[PDB]
């Protein structure tokens, strides 16, 4: 009656999906992540769809020496 | 149980189908599975009622049908 996976598997998928449509649509839709993960991101980036900058969540503190500035100095406050 | 002479034409049951066998398509078989097909079509049936009149009369100040044959009090 029941098929075997291991025996046929395509007349298993058959089964599966008309008989126990729960379970097996699951695993279909949990495998889908894995799937979407190694497609969409390479045909984004071949279609020009750029991942955006990370959004700043502390002071970007500038590197390099500081610009030894002149200007706005005690004796502008008066 | 059945009658006796020969039995009835028929009254035996075709063999059982087989899970392959039943020949619906399976979007059809896993759509009304997930789709709960059957318990919106009964849904829908309450909602045509709820568009219908109502059958209730206003006791006393409307009374239901008896008959000259009715029987009540002495
Ligand atoms: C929005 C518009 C609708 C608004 C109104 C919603 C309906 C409100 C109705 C009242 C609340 C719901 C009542 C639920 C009654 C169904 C139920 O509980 O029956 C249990 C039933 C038993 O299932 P079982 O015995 O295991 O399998 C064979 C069944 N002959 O189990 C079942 O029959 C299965 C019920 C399936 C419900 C799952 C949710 C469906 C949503 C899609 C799931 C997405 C994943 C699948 C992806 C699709 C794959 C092709």
């Amino acid at each position: 009656t029941t098929p075997r996976f291991w025996s046929t598997p395509l007349k298993y998928c058959r089964w599966a999906a008309r008989e126990r449509p729960a379970l097996f649509f699951s695993v279909v839709i949990g495998a889908l992540g894995p799937v979407t993960l190694a497609t969409v991101p390479p045909l984004r980036r071949l279609i020009g769809d750029v991942d955006a900058a990370p959004i700043p969540l502390t002071y970007p503190i500038p590197p390099g020496p500081r610009k030894q500035l002149k200007g706005y100095d005690d004796d502008t406050e008066d | 149980a059945t009658p006796a002479g020969p039995p009835p034409k028929n009254f035996r049951l075709p063999p059982p189908k087989n899970w392959d066998e039943e020949s619906e398509s399976t979007i059809d078989k896993v759509g009304k599975y997930f789709l709960m097909t059957e318990m919106l079509r009964g849904m829908y049936v309450l909602l045509e009622q709820f568009f219908r009149p109502p059958y209730t009369i206003y006791y006393p100040f409307e009374k239901g049908p008896i008959s000259p044959r009715f029987r009540g009090e002495h």
